[PDB]
């Protein structure tokens, strides 16, 4: 890396820094006095203020992302709600006064609430025991139960689609299955989960 | 700067700089931004803003 | 707040009514207009805006208002006067020329819409030779798609209007002097190998009867840049071809001159789909060139600008009014004032930002 | 192990110059170049004729004072001015080292067809920058 | 003495194409173009070919002026990768430097 | 021919046809009796139409320019 | 575009003057023109005199 250790990971939350002197908790307020005589890191060039900027999707765009073609990525994410957005809207216009309440026509919430769905508690570790290949059941860390749900997704989409299916047309109509706890991608959650109770007495072999 | 910079990534990049003092629609810029890609160059407006 | 919400809609549907008061306001075409009037020449996002929302509103603006007062007093008496809507990509160009072709419809013109005038010079997989010349071809599939829609858009006069000629399609196959053009066109879509000259007829007819009283004409041509252009189209030789060659491009240039007199011509300008042109160029000169400058002056240039403060605003809440607008902060002051940065008042641009989100 | 123009280390009994200490990394850092002329920047010709006259210079002048030269010329070509700066010991007599200036210049002032002239300055005995 | 008898054969093809420069100029202009008679064209393409095979200027070798080194070599000192490195590595070169960035 | 040239003239080009053949159908609607060419383009309409074309061709387009010319347009086809 | 007769003609006035090639040639009659003004492989000094 070109940045020294010494420097700060930016805080780029508009609010934040508007907020009165007395609402912030002195924690806060002490990391602010601190950071005055630190160095900062610039900012990224996708890191901004946009109150419409959203860590999860932008993280799952970039889990896309092939050869560093961001724009055709971020394109076929904005296809993608935009296509999801559409098909709730044909069935909430097409749908009862009562049923028209449930619908969900917000795709930011469609996105999250479906890869919460698929995000496995337990995952399982490889392990060569005696020349023998064991895996193991391991509680999966926030970090490791969010990547797996996105690359689940991902791969879900970009392999067991038909030939002239295209991605937005393939991922708004799995986010959309998966939001209602149907999908393929919840399918394979369950298997992880399932075969970990099949190797529950092997947990033991775990040394780290 | 919709007609340079077709792509929403370097424009939300140019945003940054006014929308994080509140102070958009309140300043006229005039840039002249030589060498690099796109992306590069809209950076480069950003830290020069 | 939802002031610009109530500005976001007006209840005259019909296009004459409309005003300066009007301006920036959203007026539904029934639904009958979008089925007749406007089977072809809407932009195809816009359409699936139209299939989405289930309803059609085509905001009243500046630009479409001066074009209809133009219209209202035509002298037919006096020559076609071509009106060339000329203006950057996404302004509405498209769109101001469907609010033309919807008053003239309702008038009870005669509506000759060619919707994109780009695919007639690019992308052909049947070219065929033309019997009445053999230098030019012939476009079997694009003629035969446009006839069926001027079938529908002019269903009512088809059969009022009536060949001044006779026409021998086929050596067993002839059109009888008096016949109503219905005839013609119900040929061209028959026997799909006179479809490009079925086309002539009509586009002849109609130029030659318009000067007697019977009807009015609008020439409605959007992309008309395209008649003055290159191609991409190749001979046997694998040669390119040259727009004059082609006998739906060659025929139409006659129908955009203003050496006829009963209507009024309405020109389109679009950088979107046209060859052999940068991606910045807008200008009428840049578009057309030398020779499709020469061929269509005088005409009168119309600007079609970005959305003002008040038409941004009025679209704004148009797709607040449909909920199309779905995320949380989108109705917040932060968050207009971010789409009002991005699009920049573009309305192609808060189209696509818009859906998205 | 690197190789080039690296004297190494023995037990701390071998003397060496300032010119022997460095190795070719320290070329433009500590010590400079022992011939200077424009061939070698940008845009210029005749560099091969140049090197070639040097690397003769060079043997031409250890022959001609055998064991009497106290570490490497310096060659310095200005105009068609060819100019030899060598440190020489004072082994020889004096009236012996006029007698090879006279020869060497005119000699090499023949053969390369340009005004060459000799500058010696004599130095007691070698001088040693550390004894490695 | 020259280093070896392959830098020997050189030299002697280096100083015969001199020899037949303008006599092959002149012969192969006729033969590089359409203007003249196909026939005229003929023969001179066999003028040509009756010279000398070492007056033909593709038959010379750059070799390095001091070992005769045939590959390796750079062309604006003439000297080759191993030579090359011996004059820069001892500060011989004027302007010549390791290269660290 | 009128390509080669790098200044546009108006006088005798694509121009002064295709101005001339509409005034003469202007002319013809009217019921008036078939009037000269140069009467046509002597009138002031015709004068100023000539320069904005000229400005087009020769001092560059744009918006202004461009505006300019529809203004000429109006008065040389009488519309409202 | 084509070259008008103006556009011609003026192109072989141009060539007249600059000493240019007058006549429609061929790119390979183009060569006996390079050969004539460029000097030879085997008679430039770097080629001749490459050994000392
Ligand atoms: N008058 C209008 N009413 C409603 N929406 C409009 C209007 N004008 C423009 N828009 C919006 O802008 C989009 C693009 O409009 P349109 O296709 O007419 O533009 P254009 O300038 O003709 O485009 P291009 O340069 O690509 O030909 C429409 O789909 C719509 O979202
Ligand atoms: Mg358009
Ligand atoms: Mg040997
Ligand atoms: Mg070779």
């Amino acid at each position: 890396s070109r940045y020294a250790p010494e420097f700060r990971e930016p805080l780029i939350d508009k609010e934040y820094y508007r907020k009165p002197v007395a609402e912030l908790t002195e924690e806060e307020k002490y990391d602010q006095e601190l950071k005055k005589t630190q160095f900062i890191k610039a900012a990224a060039a996708t890191e901004t203020s946009s109150v419409f900027a959203d860590p999860v999707i932008s993280k799952f765009t970039n889990m896309m992302m092939k050869g560093g073609n961001k724009v055709l990525a971020r394109s076929l994410m904005a296809q993608t709600l935009e296509a999801v957005k559409r098909k709730q809207f044909e069935k909430y216009r097409a749908a009862s006064a009562e049923e028209q309440a449930t619908i969900e026509r917000n795709p930011y919430r469609i996105f999250h609430e479906a890869l919460k769905n698929c995000e496995p508690v337990i995952g399982l570790v490889p392990i060569l025991k005696g020349g023998h290949f064991y895996q193991v059941p391991v509680p999966l860390a926030d970090r490791r139960r969010r990547f797996l749900a996105m690359k689940w997704m991902i791969t879900e989409c970009r392999e067991n689609k038909p030939r002239r299916t295209l991605m937005p047309e393939k991922l708004s109509h799995e986010l959309l299955e998966a939001f209602h706890n149907r999908g393929p991608v919840i399918k394979r959650k369950h298997n992880m989960h399932k075969m970990a109770e099949a190797n529950r007495a092997l947990a033991h072999y775990r040394w780290w | 700067y919709l007609i340079y910079f077709p792509i929403t990534q370097d424009r939300e990049q140019l945003m940054f700089p006014f929308h994080f003092l509140d102070r958009l629609e309140r300043h006229d810029v005039t840039c002249t931004v030589s060498g690099g890609g796109r992306s590069a160059q809209a950076g480069a407006i950003r830290l020069a803003m | 707040a939802e002031r610009p919400r109530t500005v976001s809609r007006t209840s005259d549907s019909d296009p004459a009514k409309h005003g300066e008061q009007h301006e920036g306001q959203h007026y539904s075409i029934p639904l009958q207009d979008l089925k007749t009037v406007f089977p072809h020449g809407l932009p195809p996002r816009y359409m699936m805006q139209v299939k989405t929302f289930g309803e059609a509103c085509l905001m009243v603006r500046k630009p479409a208002l001066e074009l209809l007062g133009y219209l209202k007093n035509t002298n037919f008496a006096h020559p076609a006067v071509r009106y060339l809507l000329y203006g950057e990509k996404g302004t509405g160009k498209t769109l101001s020329l469907c609010h033309a072709v919807h008053f003239c419809a309702r008038h009870d013109w005669l509506i000759l819409h060619i919707p994109d005038a780009h695919l007639w010079v690019k992308n052909c997989r049947e070219l065929l030779q033309s019997t009445h010349n053999k230098q030019r071809f012939d476009q079997p599939l694009e003629a035969s798609t446009w006839l069926k829609n001027f079938k529908t858009t002019n269903e009512r006069f088809l059969s009022q209007i009536k060949v001044q000629e006779k026409y021998v399609w086929n050596k067993r196959e002839s059109t009888e002097k008096g016949s109503p053009l219905g005839e013609v066109v119900e040929q061209g879509l028959t026997r799909v190998r006179n479809a490009t000259d079925a086309v002539g007829v009509v586009l002849k007819e109609l130029k030659a009867q318009s000067a007697l009283g019977l009807f009015h004409l609008l020439v409605a041509v959007d992309g008309v840049n395209a008649l003055w252009g290159r191609t991409t189209l190749k001979k046997e030789d694998r040669t390119l071809i040259a727009p004059e060659e082609l006998s739906l491009v060659h025929n139409l240039r006659k129908m955009v001159k203003n050496d006829w007199h009963g209507g009024a011509i309405v020109l389109s300008l679009s950088q979107t789909g046209s060859l052999f042109k940068s991606r910045t160029a807008y200008l009428p000169h840049e578009l057309l060139g030398k020779e499709g400058f020469n061929a269509l002056e005088p005409f009168l240039p119309i600007l079609i600008p970005n959305y003002n403060p008040k038409e941004f605003e009025s679209s704004f809440q148009y797709y607040l009014e449909n909920n199309w607008l779905q995320h949380e902060k989108a109705s917040t002051e932060e968050g207009r004032k971010e789409l009002r940065f991005l699009s920049n008042c573009n309305p192609e641009q808060l189209e696509r930002l818009c859906a998205s989100l | 192990k690197n190789r080039a123009a690296r004297v190494r280390v023995a037990k701390g009994n071998k003397p060496v110059s300032y010119e022997e200490a460095h190795a070719p990394h320290y070329i433009a850092h500590r010590k400079g170049w022992l011939s200077l002329h424009t061939g070698n920047l940008d845009g210029e010709d005749h560099a091969a004729e140049r090197t070639l006259e040097d690397v003769f210079l060079r043997k031409f002048m250890m022959g001609t004072f055998p064991g009497c030269l106290a570490d490497q010329i310096v060659l310095k070509r200005r105009a068609n001015q060819v100019d030899i700066c060598a440190l020489v010991l004072r082994q020889l007599p004096a009236h012996k080292f006029y007698f090879l200036v006279g020869y060497s210049e005119t000699l090499l002032s023949h053969f390369y067809k340009c005004p060459v002239r000799l500058h010696l300055q004599t130095v007691p005995s070698k001088v040693v920058y550390k004894y490695i | 003495y020259y280093v070896d008898w392959r830098m020997l054969r050189d030299l002697k093809r280096r100083k015969m194409a001199y020899e037949y420069a303008d006599e092959r100029l002149r012969i192969n202009s006729l033969r590089k173009n359409t203007i003249l008679p196909k026939d005229l064209q003929e023969m001179a393409g066999d003028e040509i070919a009756a010279l000398p095979r070492d007056s033909c200027p593709v038959r010379i070798r750059n070799r390095c002026v001091m070992t005769s080194r045939p590959r390796g070599v750079k062309r604006r000192w003439r000297l080759s990768r191993i030579v090359f490195r011996h004059l820069a590595d001892h500060g011989l070169l004027s302007g010549v430097q390791r290269a660290i960035w | 021919t009128e390509e080669d040239m790098d200044e546009y003239v108006w006088a005798k080009s694509s121009s002064e046809n295709s101005v001339l053949q509409t005034l003469l159908q202007m002319r013809a609607a009217e019921s008036s009796v078939a009037p000269s060419r140069e009467e046509l383009l002597g009138t002031k309409e015709v004068e100023d139409y000539q320069k904005c074309v000229v400005r087009l061709k020769n001092e560059g387009e744009n918006e202004a320019s461009l505006a300019q010319y529809k203004e000429s347009v109006k008065r040389l086809l009488n519309l409202a | 575009s084509p070259l008008s007769e103006y556009a011609l003609r003026m192109s072989r006035l141009s060539a007249r003057i600059f000493g240019e090639v007058a006549r429609s040639t061929d790119s390979k009659s183009m060569k006996v023109v390079s050969l004539f003004s460029e000097q030879p492989l085997a008679k430039k000094k770097e080629t001749y005199d490459w050994y000392p």
